[PDB]
């Protein structure tokens, strides 16, 4: 059984710090590996960044850096990011999604979207 | 002055257990470093309570026991006796600072 | 410095009076790891000139991770210790699973660190290298285009750089089977070795012994091959610790001492079998008689205290007077007579018997001593070399004051002939 | 075991002066010497470390260079030079023969009976 | 942000082929071999149906078509359905460590 | 190419020393030396005279004291241990201790009667 | 009629890859990226060079210079032995590497040429 | 040196069943094992081999794991259990005690009596 | 009165193939073909750094 369910989100403040977190059951979770991404209403897909198996090498895009940081553990197996100074222009809905195969940190090797999540919805306004 | 800070307040009645701490910063005991405690009564020289927070030296009475844990040492002494009063020390050799002393605990009987 | 000695004559001995110790007495272990990522194929069309070299290099690089995968006289009084016992006790807690995960998680950027293991060790943490940014950036987003050819071989040169060392590595562990003696320099620089001289927790006297000795902490260190899983390959290298520093060591050397009776064969003799180092380490002696196992390095030994012996702080009431009654002070015994001659840190101890050419000789005026019989005694400064027989030898010509003392035939206080002849271990 | 040093007295600061130690073990030769000190009211602290041949000296950050220590082991006795003095100096001074440890550190077992040294007004 | 250029929409009957493309640079689904197609109807999580330029996933019809010319990646459609109206991106890996995606193309029927 | 064909009959004399099937050969001397080895699985202490006897662990400090006597250690207990003035680290490598008991055998002799001076003998 | 082996392949690059080159009127060489790889096929045979003026013919143990250790696999399903025998040395290829020999042959007629004592292993 | 083993008789192929092998050596710890068969009619041929402490396994090619052998070597015997089973392996099975060649070849020195071993039907 | 003996010139190397070029304002190298030849009179030097790194001083053979 091969799922992604997600965790956390909602409607924010600006600013207060956001904290996202994945769920997966029915296959191993450390050989492969997570990443997060999102797509907001009015516009497509935007990548966001990717770890490894454990905590190692975190991708961040040139957008998302410094905000976001991201970690996985290795407990009970679902990635957590941490999002902060949050701007108007966040409001999306937030997909985990897993890739890569084998003990490789390469992005080359990690770009399969084998699976998605349902993402969290976050939306920010007053 | 001292990196190691330990309560100079303590002090009771004879017969209970009292348990002293004496921590530090991570460059000195928790950076691999060994505790030892001394007592400083009045008159004669000060003398060895227990080092390195396991060995106890030759004589002295098994009301001492010492424990360590990260930058933290414990001394705890059941079956307090009169002659106890004495300022209690820590030391370690610090990085920096190179042989540093703790501020010392003055344990009297009341 | 100040050195100086005490040949007696008495029993032909010499003490190398005034060194300091420095010897080690437990171990420092520390992990050493490098950090590298799985490649998979080459992903390349052709063969080309420029994107050529890329491929052997990191056929190279998979054979180097693929190989280390598939790795994984008082002598016989002297204890025996396995000196690789705490770097495979490292090892041995890293085979425990998510233990070396701490490891990759918790130094994540920061170069050195310490962090605690689950048998409560808690001794260090170091990285070497950084191939997961240079293999990641620099390699395999130029490799893995679509038809693949790099933009200059200055890319590839820096290649060399950065897996000449871990091919050292490989090459060094696959030579020595996981055990290396000495650790060479590829196992760790320098530089970083006084870097990490600056982390173990010693005193501030024992860095600046250990700085100013990096040769000999690096030829008294070991190293001992830990896991691979999880790409994050690792070592333990078993540094030696130095417990006691700056005390008084004495080189025993010993020679024959033997009667000049003209009938061959006839002349029981006898020696101090005591040859070897005695350091005053707290309150006793550490004895070495092996002295290969001791280095020497400008007034400061270095001898590991795996091989030696708790001996009494009474020896040198027997050194200085060999008949009391308070030391064993042991007998090598033979009538077996041999021209020989050894050499102390301040001249020569000559101990030629019978038919034999003694001389002692220097480059300046020739020849200036010649040794009848009874083993004779030359200061370092007055002569160059010895010859005995139809051999010679080279004094050390270091700088040392000495003192030759008067002494006395002792096995002529004794009967000629009631002597055994059949032991090597013996005592007065 | 035992310890007996000298060396005590009232004198003013900016002079160097004698202070003495003479411990009467027999194998004074490999223990390691310190030099500590107890201010009145602010307990004790460490001063100088010296080390068999006295070759791998150090000095606590109060006194560099201002306290110059010297053994002589053929003497079997042990000085303290006060080559820069302050007048928050004044203390009960106390020779102390420390043991190596397992590692390498020093215990400091039975002192002296300490040395009262006053450099007020 | 940095992305791929996209038709907004694209107009064709069922039964027709469309050949939707993206162009970036260099650096982008240009090289590397990299180029990756995606589809996704509305409130349903996106799935994978072109990854390596050609290389076409399970679970998927074969009458997707991926590949690329130079800079610029396409993918091609045989005999167009009602249920083909979604949106689709181009996703592959940038050489400066990223995955760049697609502005989004709309495929729809009349 | 460094070793001895020795026959078969070798755990008979390993277990029994006292049998009439082997030679049993014995290193003999009057030297009193405190010493240790290291076993695969513990550590042997043959410390005599005035000498320290510890094994010692760095969790809980010292764990056994040896008065006299050659006794031992299971390397499952215990980290360290020190003779005298030096120290030694077991073999941590997982394993399955048995000490059994023995007796003192050069006791079962004339205390003075013994040669010393042989470093290859049997019994 | 022990074993043969090929460890490297000079005469087919020496004569296509440098001496067409190096042997030209006015010589130059296209690019420094043939000389590189010249490096890769001589760094070998210097390394075997700097190691048996060392050691003068015979060396303990054996280097990988000498036989690189998927090659030394190779061997391992080379030579007359069982397929237990045969994983053994699989599985411990660096205590095989530390027991073996390597002898100096002749150079006679420019086919250099050496032979390896690599152990045997009977029980 | 002799040999005595059993487990023979008559049962059906695909299923699970116990063969004996009781060396009564000596030192009957050392020698490699091997069990061979002798079909009716056609030749004997190897089986199973087994090497001291039972760590470098081997079967011919007519087992893969079908036939599984152990031994214990305290109580000198070893045991052979036939997972999987076919009506071609009736035939008389031996125990053999091999010596270790010059290379390490088994000699196959001398056997034991030989258990039928009958499938049929 | 022994002997004596020069191995390697780095004096004219260094001073003359690496300093002009390595020290310009701007620094460039002409080509890669410069630094190569510098492997060749820099491995020797560090063949013997690293041969008494692990020898401690005196080695044999």
């Amino acid at each position: 059984q091969v799922q992604l369910v997600e965790s956390g989100g909602g409607v924010v403040q600006p600013g207060t710090s956001l904290t996202l977190s994945c769920a997966a059951s029915g296959f191993t979770f450390r050989t492969y590996a997570f990443h997060w991404v999102r797509q907001a209403p009015g516009k497509g897909l935007e990548w966001l960044a990717l770890v490894t198996y454990d905590g190692t090498t975190q991708y961040y895009a040139d957008s998302v850096k410094g905000r976001l940081t991201i970690y996985r553990d290795n407990s009970k197996n679902t990635l957590f990011l941490h999002l902060n100074s949050l701007r108007r222009d966040d409001t999306a809905i937030y997909f985990c999604a897993r890739g890569g195969e084998g003990s490789f940190s390469w992005l080359g090797y990690l770009q399969y979207m084998d699976v998605w999540g349902q993402g969290t919805t976050v939306t920010v306004s007053s | 002055q001292s990196v190691l800070t330990q309560p100079p307040s303590v002090s009771g009645a004879p017969g209970q257990r009292v348990t002293i701490s004496c921590t530090g910063s991570s460059s000195n005991i928790g950076a691999g470093f060994d505790v030892h405690w001394y007592q400083h009564l009045p008159g004669k020289a000060p003398k060895v309570i227990i080092y390195e927070n396991s060995h106890r030296p030759s004589g002295v009475p098994d009301r001492f026991f010492g424990s360590k844990s990260g930058t933290s040492a414990s001394l705890s002494i059941s079956g307090l006796q009169p002659e106890d009063e004495a300022d209690y020390y820590c030391q370690s050799y610090d990085r920096g600072l190179d042989w540093v002393f703790g501020g010392g605990t003055k344990l009297t009987v009341l | 410095q100040n050195i100086t000695e005490e040949f007696y004559q008495s029993t032909c001995s010499a003490v190398s009076k005034g060194y300091l110790s420095a010897l080690r007495t437990g171990w420092y272990t520390s992990v050493i790891t490098i950090e590298l990522s799985n490649i998979k194929e080459n992903k390349c069309n052709g063969t080309d000139a420029k994107v050529k070299l890329i491929k052997q290099e990191l056929d190279k690089y998979k054979n180097a991770v693929t190989e280390l995968q598939l790795l994984m006289f008082l002598g016989f009084l002297l204890g025996v210790g396995s000196a690789i016992a705490s770097g495979v006790a490292v090892c041995k807690v890293l085979h425990l699973e998510g233990e070396v995960n701490k490891i990759k998680s918790a130094l994540l950027s920061t170069n050195k660190a310490v962090v605690s293991l689950s048998n409560g060790v808690s001794v260090l943490t170091f990285k070497v290298l950084d191939l997961k940014n240079y293999i990641d950036k620099q390699l395999l987003p130029i490799l893995n285009k679509q038809s693949c050819s790099i933009s200059n071989i200055e890319t590839v040169i820096e290649f060399q750089q950065k897996n000449n060392r871990l091919l050292e590595i490989t090459r060094e562990f696959s030579v020595n089977a996981g055990v290396t003696t000495p650790v060479s320099t590829y196992m760790l620089t320098n530089s970083e070795l006084l870097s990490l001289i600056n982390d173990m927790p010693i005193t501030n006297d024992q860095k600046k012994l250990m700085s100013n000795n990096v040769q000999i902490v690096r030829q008294q260190s070991y190293s001992i091959m830990c896991i691979i899983k999880e790409e994050v390959l690792a070592y333990v290298v078993q540094l030696p610790l130095y417990g006691v520093i700056d005390t008084p060591c004495w080189k025993l050397h010993t020679s024959p001492l033997c009667t000049t009776n003209t009938k061959e064969g006839s002349n029981i003799c006898l020696t101090r079998t005591d040859r070897g180092w005695y350091c005053d380490n707290a309150g006793s002696v550490s004895f070495f008689p092996q002295a290969e196992t001791c280095k020497v390095q400008s007034n400061r030994v270095f001898c590991d205290t795996m091989n030696s012996l708790t001996l009494p702080s009474e020896v040198n009431l027997c050194n200085v007077d060999i008949f009391n009654p308070k030391y064993d002070c042991k007998i090598m015994t033979s009538k077996t007579d041999v021209s020989s001659s050894v050499i102390t840190s301040l001249g020569a101890i000559v101990s030629c018997y019978g038919k034999t050419k003694c001389t002692a000789s220097n480059k300046n005026r020739g020849i200036i001593k010649t040794f009848s019989n009874g083993c004779d005694y030359v200061s370092n400064k007055g002569v160059d070399t010895v010859s005995v027989g139809n051999t010679l030898y080279y004094v050390n010509k270091q700088e040392g004051k000495s003192l030759y003392v008067k002494g006395e035939p002792i096995i002529n206080f004794y009967d000629p002939l009631v002597f055994p002849s059949d032991e090597f271990d013996a005592s007065i | 075991v035992q310890l007996v040093e000298s060396g005590g007295g009232l004198v003013k600061p900016g002079e160097s002066l004698r202070l003495s130690c003479a411990v009467s073990g027999s194998m004074f030769s490999s223990y390691v010497m310190h030099w500590v000190r107890q201010a009145p009211g602010k307990g004790l602290d460490w001063v100088s470390s010296i080390t068999g041949g006295g070759n791998y000296i150090s000095y606590a950050d109060s006194v560099k260079g201002r306290f110059i220590i010297s053994r002589d082991n053929g003497r079997n006795s042990l000085s303290l030079q006060m080559s820069s003095l302050r007048v928050d100096d004044t203390a009960v001074y106390y020779c102390v023969r420390g043991l190596s440890g397992v590692m390498g550190v020093t215990w400091f077992d039975s002192w002296g009976q300490g040395t009262l040294v006053t450099v007020s007004s | 942000q940095s992305a791929l250029t996209q038709p907004a929409s694209v107009s064709g009957s069922p039964g027709q082929s469309i050949t939707l493309s993206c162009t970036g640079t260099s650096s982008d689904i240009g090289d590397y071999d990299y180029v990756s197609w995606y589809q996704k109807y509305p409130d349903t999580a996106p799935k994978l149906v072109i990854y390596d330029v050609s290389e076409r996933p399970s679970g998927v019809s074969t009458r997707f078509s991926g590949s690329k010319s130079g800079n610029t990646a396409s993918l091609t459609i045989s005999g167009l359905q009602p249920e083909d109206e979604a949106d689709y991106y181009c996703n592959s890996y940038s050489s400066t460590n990223t995955l760049k995606f697609g502005g989004g193309t709309k495929l729809t029927v009349l």
